[PDB]
């Protein structure tokens, strides 16, 4: 079992072209998802349209938004915590808004009954004409105290319909109607001897520092949700030092129970992928005056005597962080650059230019500078390419796609609706993490006859080759590896391209 | 009516779909054309 995760959406309020296509594609990504590493959008759904995969959904680390919903119940029934990683709207974590239809009734259940902590951001309802019962729902203890100024909250439901709260009710703060839905308060009922959380009134029933939304006991691992980080069902302040403080020590004090630190949780071992620190962490690139060494096939941060090489930031990220692909305002940036700290997007939008963005049309002579890239951590993204070239000339030099970032959490290469003939890819030889993908390229033949195996570093990687120019209409036009090499496939028709 | 047909100054907006304009939220939006994924569907949502 372990925790089943899902990306989320980012989407905003974009449909996704028909209804019953975008409530597919909902589907898809949330389907048993336990908990929701990105933001979960629940946007564009209609009445009398099944929901109940939602019941999975116990954590979402960004926001939650739900909006132009005409359905009648949303079940969130298990999602306990809202982190706030990302605020929709810069200051709200969760947001419903507009969820009315063509019928006065819109959306009247939203029954998050174990919802009992968001740790950051605000929260907004607006233009709610059949909510029920969230109006009773008291938020001081569900929203930190530093943003509750930013809560926005207002109803706009005079139908009546919805019915009262039982009596067993605290306060009569009801999510829905029945007694199962109804505050349970673990910060405002707590004494003053408490820090955060309890589980009850009595100085006794106290949660530990560290137990986010709730407890059953004043232990680590009673702790229901992880605040911080999480070793074993034990949840921490911080991942436990390789090596921690003593009074007096003979020696370091390594610590047995000393784990490295991934994410929200702390391993054994960090990834062949990633920076391992000598601090104990799982780091995507080395600092400022470190560079990448391996000292037993494991990366490491070096100091660089003097000077040192350019980090040259992803398309997506740093100084690029709201750039879609690359382009000719940023790609002068991009002129000496042997490594991409980063991942690299290519969309069709950068050699037409964008108004919106202001940026310029981008000329396909100047693609040429990539050719200095040999390492990319991230992944590439080509959907757009110059309809003079033939091949990915930019990245005949590309070595080592390390796969630390993947688009859609899923895919380290992608080679999307092209007119190449051939890839061109021939100094590849690591795909160190992601699945790769070949798809809808019109004219490209030279793909099923390499064995990405090979290329593959980390167990459970997998290829998608389809869409692209037939095996049989290649094969009538010559378009066959050269005869220099009988195994192993190519990249391309000359002998150049041949694998080894 | 919750869709509005978004002003000619929002064209290429939608890189591979159809602007929208939510009047609630009084903001342009986009339609995606099947399979892209998005705010202004720049990516192509990739099947498994
Ligand atoms: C071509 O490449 C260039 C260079 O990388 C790239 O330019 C970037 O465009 C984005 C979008 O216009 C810029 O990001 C904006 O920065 C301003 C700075 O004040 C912000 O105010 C903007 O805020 C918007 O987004 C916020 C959320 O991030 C919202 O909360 C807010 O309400 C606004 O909607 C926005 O962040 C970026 O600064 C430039 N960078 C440079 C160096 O010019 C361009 O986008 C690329 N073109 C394409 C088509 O990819
Ligand atoms: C969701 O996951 C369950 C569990 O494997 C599966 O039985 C079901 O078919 C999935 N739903 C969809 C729509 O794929």
């Amino acid at each position: 079992e372990e925790k089943k995760v899902c990306q989320g959406t980012s989407n905003k309020l974009t449909q996704l072209g028909t209804f019953e296509d975008h409530f597919l594609s909902l589907q898809r990504m949330f389907n048993n998802c336990e908990v929701v590493l990105g933001n979960l959008e629940i946007t564009y759904v209609q009445r009398n349209y099944d929901l109940s995969f939602l019941k999975t959904i116990q954590e979402v680390a960004g926001y939650v938004l739900i909006a132009l919903n005409t359905v009648e119940r949303i079940p969130l029934e298990n999602l306990q915590i809202i982190r706030g990683n990302m605020y929709y709207e810069n200051s709200y974590a969760l947001a419903v808004l507009s969820n009315y239809d063509a019928n006065k009734t819109g959306l009247k259940e939203l029954p998050m009954r174990n919802l009992q902590e968001i740790l950051h951001g605000a929260v907004r309802f607006s233009n709610n004409p059949a909510l029920c019962n969230v109006e009773s729902i008291q938020w001081r203890d569900i929203v930190s105290s530093d943003f509750l100024s930013n809560m926005s909250m207002d109803f706009q439901n005079h139908l009546g319909s919805c019915q009262k709260c039982d009596p067993s009710c605290p306060n009569g703060s009801c999510w829905g109607a029945g007694e199962e839905n109804c505050q349970k308060l673990t910060k405002i009922i707590c004494a003053q001897q408490c820090s955060g959380r309890c589980r009850g009134k009595s100085p006794s029933d106290c949660c530990h520092n560290q137990c986010a939304a709730g407890c059953t006991g004043p232990r680590e691992s009673d702790c229901l949700v992880c605040r911080k980080f999480r070793d074993e069902a034990t949840c921490k302040d911080t991942c436990p030092p390789l090596m921690l403080y003593n009074p007096t020590t003979y020696q370091m004090d390594v610590n047995p129970e000393g784990k490295y630190s991934f994410g929200v949780t702390c391993v054994k071992k960090c990834p062949r992928n990633y920076v391992v620190t000598d601090h104990g962490s799982c780091v995507r690139a080395c600092g400022a005056d470190s560079y990448e060494m391996e000292e037993d096939g494991v990366r490491k941060c070096k100091k660089c005597e003097g000077p040192c090489r350019k980090v040259c930031n992803g398309i997506g990220i740093g100084e690029f962080k709201d750039s879609l692909s690359i382009n000719a305002t940023n790609i002068k940036h991009f002129k000496n650059c042997t490594s991409i700290s980063g991942d690299l997007h290519i969309l069709p939008v950068a050699f037409r230019g964008d108004s919106f963005t202001h940026t310029p049309p981008l000329d396909p002579q100047e693609l040429d500078i990539l050719k200095t890239v040999k390492e990319i951590t991230g992944f590439l993204l080509i959907q757009a390419w110059p309809e003079n070239r033939t091949d990915l000339h930019a990245f005949e030099n590309l070595e080592i796609i390390r796969g630390r970032t993947k688009q859609h959490g899923q895919f380290s290469l992608a080679v999307v609706s092209l007119n190449i003939t051939s890839l061109g890819l021939r100094s590849l030889k690591e795909i160190s993490d992601g699945d790769v993908i070949i798809s809808g390229n019109k004219n490209l033949c030279y793909a099923n006859t390499i064995n990405w195996k090979k290329l593959f570093g980390t167990s459970g990687q997998k290829t998608k080759i389809i869409s692209n120019r037939g095996e049989n209409s290649c094969k009538a036009t010559g378009q066959v590896c050269h005869a220099l090499c009988s195994p192993e496939g190519c990249w391309g028709p000359e002998p150049r391209d041949c694998v080894s | 009516v919750s869709i509005t047909k978004c002003s000619s100054d929002m064209n290429g907006y939608c890189l591979h779909g159809q602007c929208i304009y939510l009047v609630d939220m009084s903001q342009n939006y986009c339609r995606c054309e099947v399979g892209y994924t998005g705010v202004r569907c720049e990516h192509f949502f990739l099947t498994v």
